[PDB]
């Protein structure tokens, strides 16, 4: 089990896992959210490292975790109360936002291994890593759980590939079984995001009212509202903000319990999603596995 | 002259600097080539430094078609420089002795040069001369690459505004003073080489020299039927007199002529990258045939709902007009400079938080004669492993720049 | 407008300034002295282009390949003033039967000896490493000299019938190569034999045998007329006495030859390098060996009357008739580094004896 | 190994009558207004060249806010950092 995939992880550092060229932005803590909100659909990345002018360093990370947030907490109505959030700054919604708690900004070396990474991941539940070079101060990159599943999986060859293959993965016990957090077709975004504010979901996947599900609610989908100006009306139903790429998706991406692991990670390496949603022959919704689920059995 | 166990023998040229001569093992009997440079020479000039990077390099460079240094040195008579000798001479003989050459051996010798010329782009040198002259040919008659005495190092986000080399095989940007990047004048260089393989003749041909440029920054030229279009093709991509369209050793790798008959030991964690994670250039014939394409996840909403990058900073006025604003504005915000070129600086600042400095440069350009242009170039640390942004300090001291420039 | 004129770091600056303050009184310009490290290579980079200085102040013989360059000042001889000033120096000077340089100063090596300590100075060479082993029971030193200038390295390597140059007649053979022969076998061998049984440190350069020499910490070096201007500082009693002969047959010391060359200005008049130089020779060359430094050994017979009291300047003599003068053809100075190199790698172990001689051999050959 | 004369104040003007330098053609390529491919990923960039790095590549100020970027060099990996700063 641990003897192969911990020394794989101990032995290569962070470095190797960067891409050769990439594009990356940064904020200021200055900057108003709106404004870079609106900026995160045009440059197609989702997160951002928060860089304040007075502090000299990094205090924190803007990711689509924030933008669901802020729009949540700060609703009233859905045409006429709009005004407050557009003038909102970002140092100020960070002062206001640590008044519960205070989390600062966590960062590895990328000549540390990649253990390191995984293990910070796990230990903080957070999605998005920077790597800073400690010589030059410079924010390479942002980690990711699908890099690294992704190079998990494709690095691997059959010589080396371990004799924990054989096991299917209902036995196996992973992922969240008991509570499945669902929304109806017809219940609006508001609640889904009250879900995801409470909770620590990442995506719904939304059922009929058998309980098949036809589609997914991601945390990632929701920009879609700042870049058609749709982000005004929250009363209208998940399947009216899905409605846009209606023509576009293939359909929905699912696996089995009697099913190999092997199978199973590859083809979430080749649909390049972030779960598959465990169903039967009904299609009945017994239990959803996540991505950090699988790298916490990996690394242990 | 004799070091530690060669006689000299005939002499071989004139050279660049000193001429160069046969070593002759004393024993053994083998035949080293040996560039001489007169020490006083050298001395009388300021060029002390242009070969002093020479010879950083050349310790390090090892190639089979590339001439190796093996040592170098120095005594207060004369600079003794060691090297690999070849029997069959400079190229330019045989191309006099065997007029016009077949597709096999130019081919052939083109890619063993063209694999030499990456070689050395690669890490980091460029050498501004490429003449058949220049080059020799070994007992086996391959390709190499002798002098090396007119080159340079390539720096990061630096120019070149030395021009030299042949009267003809000179780039069409480099003769009107034109700072240049080091690749593309060694590509049109060897496509200008490639052509002489080919058809024996010059390319851009004239006694007068005024004719000569114009014929250069002109881009038509001779295309006879001695050989496939494939090559016109390829000469005509190779050597177009606009930059921005001349092929670079991507370009030329992937064409049809260079691909046949090639022997892969000239193009040799890097490649598990290159193959896994690479997948994790745009085809025209597929792009024709096929109207499904997969798009990844995080792009996905933004060609069903479906930005000018501006170089820097450009205001319409007097030269020394504006730097003089500018040098007013930067004294304004209380910084320091120095001057080397009336149009170049290098700024630095203090950091408010810690005792370390952050630096930079500035250089004004031109777009056109209406306009210029103000660039902001970024430098590197050397040694101390600072707890700070480069980067971001940069791109502050940029800022606090432009804010008083623009209001 | 202002005359630069460089000078070795031995000679002294304020002895050539009270010299030229007499010119430069009726002339009313002020000359500048400096003197920079290693003028040996400082004067063929800006004479080639005819940069800097005015006044070159060097041995005559590096001037015999600086002439068949063709950089140095033509000056013709006069019948009434050649004739009167000197006998025979003119020889020395005489480059394809013109004068090229002003010949000045007559001079050859001396042993300069402790009084006080060793009170009899040795004859032979052979002697020599007997004297310094009965000197390294009382903590002293025989001899402690320069071994990185082949000056004062040569006259032991070729006293055991070495040669690398025969001067019987004008003909000589090029081909021949001589410096391997058994005499300059058995002469770095000995210096060899010397540097290993720990009578010669083998790390010695000019300084730190003119820090030695200043302070009196060494007996004996061969240095010169410089060193007795800092001698006069020192509480040691001295004498100079004849360098030592080997196995009979005596050293030969070079005859080195203090020369002004002009240094190339864009106006030149061809008058001023005789005419006005002659008047000067007479002048300033007297004068300077009155005031400071007597050199002994000039080729005027009224103030030579007055130099031949000194036995000092006799021993010089008894020297310099002993020895060799020195051929003016420019190939002596593609020979001198050749010897400096003999001395230097014998020395640091990176060649052997035999190795060296056979280098040496091959840098006559192949240069 | 250039002299220059005053420092303090501008005495006179250069002796030559026109020292500009022309803008070459390769930091005129910009490498953000380039159409990446759709399937692979909006993070990537193709491979820029060397030379154009170090420079800064300043998008036009449009709302009373700054945004700059610039491509920075590592030992076998470029990186583009993009910031936006309000004035
Ligand atoms: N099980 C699934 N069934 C159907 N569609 C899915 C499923 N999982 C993901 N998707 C679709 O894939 C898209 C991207 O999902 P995912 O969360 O993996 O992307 P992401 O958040 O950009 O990746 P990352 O988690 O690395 O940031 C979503 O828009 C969603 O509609
Ligand atoms: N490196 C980090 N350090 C501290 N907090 C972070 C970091 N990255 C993200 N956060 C915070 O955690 C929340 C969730 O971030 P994350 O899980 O990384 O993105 P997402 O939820 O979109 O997958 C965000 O609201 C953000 O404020
Ligand atoms: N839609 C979900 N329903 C139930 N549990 C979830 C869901 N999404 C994520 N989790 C759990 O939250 C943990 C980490 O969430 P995440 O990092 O966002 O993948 C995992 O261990 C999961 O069990
Ligand atoms: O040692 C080589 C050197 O010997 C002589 O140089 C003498 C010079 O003549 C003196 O004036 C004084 O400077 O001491 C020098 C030795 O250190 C030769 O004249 C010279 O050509 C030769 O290089």
């Amino acid at each position: 089990n641990n003897s192969v995939y911990t020394f794989f992880m101990k032995s290569h550092r962070c470095y190797d896992l960067i891409p050769t060229s990439s594009k990356l932005v940064v904020f200021d803590t200055s900057l108003q959210v709106k404004k870079a909100f609106f900026a995160l659909v045009t440059n197609g990345v989702r997160a951002a490292p928060l860089w304040d002018s007075k502090k000299q360093s990094f205090v924190g990370m803007l990711t689509i975790t924030d933008f669901i947030n802020i729009l949540h907490r700060y609703y009233k109505s859905a045409l006429v109360q709009i005004y407050e959030l557009e003038e909102h700054k970002i140092e100020t919604w960070r002062e206001v936002y640590l008044q519960d708690s205070f989390k600062p900004l966590v960062c590895i070396s990328p000549n540390a291994s990649l253990f390191d990474a995984v293990s910070s991941l796990i230990r903080n539940k957070i999605h998005r890593l920077p790597v800073i070079d400690p010589e030059s101060g410079n924010t390479l990159y942002i980690l990711t759980h699908k890099r690294i599943l992704k190079f998990l999986k494709l690095f691997i060859t059959e010589f080396p590939k371990p004799e924990f293959m054989s096991k299917s993965l209902e036995e196996l016990q992973i992922g969240t079984y008991a509570n499945i957090a669902m929304v109806r077709t017809t219940t609006p975004v508001y609640v889904a995001l009250g879900i995801f504010v409470q909770h620590r979901v990442s995506a719904l996947p939304v059922v009929d009212e058998k309980g098949r599900v036809v589609d997914i609610y991601s945390k990632f989908d929701v920009i879609n509202l700042a870049a058609e100006k749709t982000y005004n009306n929250l009363d209208v139903s998940v399947t009216k903000a899905l409605q846009h790429r209606s023509h576009y998706f293939e359909g929905v991406l699912k696996c089995y319990l009697h099913e190999t692991l092997e199978t199973i990670i590859n083809r979430l390496v080749e649909a390049e999603v972030h779960r598959l949603v465990v169903v039967d022959e009904n299609d009945v919704v017994k239990g959803i596995v996540s991505l950090s689920d699988i790298l916490q059995a990996l690394v242990l | 002259v004799k070091i530690g166990h060669y006689i000299l023998g005939d002499t071989l040229g004139v050279g660049t600097f000193g001429k160069v001569k046969v070593g002759k093992h004393e024993l053994t009997g083998h035949k080293v080539a040996v560039k001489i440079l007169n020490r006083q020479k050298i001395r009388s000039l300021d060029v002390v430094g242009k070969i002093r990077r020479e010879i950083q390099n050349l310790k390090l460079f090892r190639h089979p078609h590339i001439i190796k240094l093996y040592q170098v040195i120095s005594t207060p008579s004369d600079i003794f420089m060691v090297m690999e000798y070849v029997s069959g001479g400079e190229l330019f003989d045989y191309i006099c002795k065997n007029g016009r050459l077949d597709e096999k051996e130019s081919r052939r010798l083109f890619q063993q040069i063209l694999s030499g010329v990456d070689y050395c782009h690669r890490h980091m040198v460029v050498h501004r001369d490429l003449k058949p002259e220049n080059v020799l040919l070994d007992a086996h008659m391959n390709a190499k690459i002798a002098d090396f005495g007119l080159s340079n190092m390539m720096s990061d986000g630096e120019f070149l505004r030395t021009s030299c080399g042949s009267p003809n095989y000179a780039a069409p940007e480099v003769i009107s003073g034109r700072l240049y990047a080091g690749p593309e004048v060694d590509i049109w260089s060897s496509g200008v080489i490639l052509y002489a393989l080919l058809c024996g003749t010059l390319p851009f041909d004239d006694d007068h020299v005024p004719t000569l440029f114009k014929k250069i920054c002109d881009g038509i030229f001779y295309t006879p039927q001695y050989l496939n279009p494939s090559v016109i093709s390829l000469l005509k991509h190779m050597l177009q007199v606009d930059p921005m369209k001349r092929a670079t050793i991507k370009d030329i790798r992937e064409h049809e002529w260079f691909k046949q008959d090639l022997p892969k030991y000239l193009f040799p964690n890097r490649r598990i990258m290159n193959e896994a994670k690479d997948f994790y250039s745009p085809p025209d014939s597929f792009l024709d045939d096929h109207h499904l394409t997969r798009p990844h996840p995080e792009r996905v909403p933004f060609l069903v709902a479906e930005a000018k990058w501006h170089l820097g900073i450009r205001s319409q006025s007097r030269p020394n007009d504006i730097m003089a604003e500018v040098c007013r504005a930067i004294k304004q915000l209380d910084y320091e400079w120095k001057v080397v070129n009336p149009y170049y600086l290098r700024v630095r600042r203090k950091n408010p938080v810690t005792s370390t400095y952050s630096k930079m440069s500035l250089q004004l350009y031109q777009v056109d004669s209406r306009t210029y242009l103000l660039d902001f170039r970024s430098i590197d640390d050397e040694l101390t492993p600072r707890p700070g942004s480069h980067t971001i300090e940069f791109f502050e001291m940029c800022a606090n720049l432009i804010k008083i420039l623009a209001q | 407008g202002k005359l630069v004129i460089w000078i070795n770091g031995d000679k002294g600056y304020n002895g050539l300034a009270e010299v030229g303050k007499k010119f430069e009184k009726d002339t009313g310009i002020k000359v500048t002295v400096e003197h920079p490290d290693k003028l040996e290579e400082k004067f063929p980079q800006v004479a080639a282009t005819g940069d800097g200085p005015d006044i070159i102040f060097w041995a005559h013989d590096r001037f015999g390949g600086y002439a068949q360059s063709g950089l140095l000042a033509e000056i013709t001889p006069a019948a009434a003033f050649q004739d009167k000033l000197y006998p025979f120096t003119w020889d020395a000077v005489r480059y394809n039967g013109k004068l090229i340089a002003y010949p000045i100063a007559v001079e050859a090596l001396s042993l300069i000896y402790n009084k006080d300590l060793l009170p009899n100075p040795p004859k032979t060479w052979e002697e020599i490493p007997a004297l310094d082993k009965e000197l390294k029971a009382k903590g002293k030193s025989a001899l402690m000299f320069n071994l990185q200038e082949p000056y004062f390295t040569w006259p032991l390597i070729a006293a055991d019938g070495g040669y690398a140059f025969k001067y019987e007649n004008g003909k000589y053979d090029i081909k021949d190569v001589g410096v391997d022969n058994a005499g300059a076998k058995a002469g770095l061998t000995f210096l060899v034999d010397l540097i290993k049984n720990k009578h010669m440190n083998a790390d010695t350069d000019y300084s730190i045998a003119e820090a030695a020499f200043n302070k009196g910490e060494t007996a004996m070096t061969i240095n010169g007329p410089w060193a007795w201007s800092n001698i006069d500082t020192s509480a040691v009693n001295y004498g100079v006495t004849v360098l030592p002969t080997f196995k009979g047959q005596p050293s030969k010391p070079f005859v080195g030859v203090l020369s002004a060359g002009i240094n190339a200005a864009s106006p030149n008049k061809e008058l001023a390098k005789e005419f006005l130089e002659n008047y000067l020779l007479t002048d300033e060359g007297l004068e300077a060996v009155n005031k400071d430094k007597p050199l002994g050994a000039v080729a005027l017979k009224s103030y030579e009357e007055e130099l031949a009291k000194d036995p000092r300047i006799a021993a010089t003599m008894e020297n310099a008739q002993k020895g060799e003068i020195m051929p003016n053809i420019p190939q002596m100075s593609a020979f001198w580094y050749a010897v400096r190199t003999a001395v230097i790698n014998a020395a640091s172990g990176r060649q052997t004896v035999d190795e060296a001689l056979k280098d040496a051999q091959t840098n006559a050959a192949e240069f | 190994p250039g002299p220059y004369g005053q420092e303090m104040y501008a005495f006179r003007s250069a002796a030559r009558f026109k020292s500009p330098p022309i803008l070459p053609p390769h930091l005129l390529q910009v490498i953000l207004n380039k159409d990446t491919n759709i399937s692979c990923d909006p993070a990537l960039l193709p491979e820029p060249n060397h030379v154009m790095l170090n420079h800064l590549y300043a998008l036009s100020i449009k709302d009373s806010v700054m945004v700059l970027s610039a491509t920075h060099r590592y030992k076998k990996k470029y990186v583009t950092t993009l910031l936006y700063k309000p004035i």
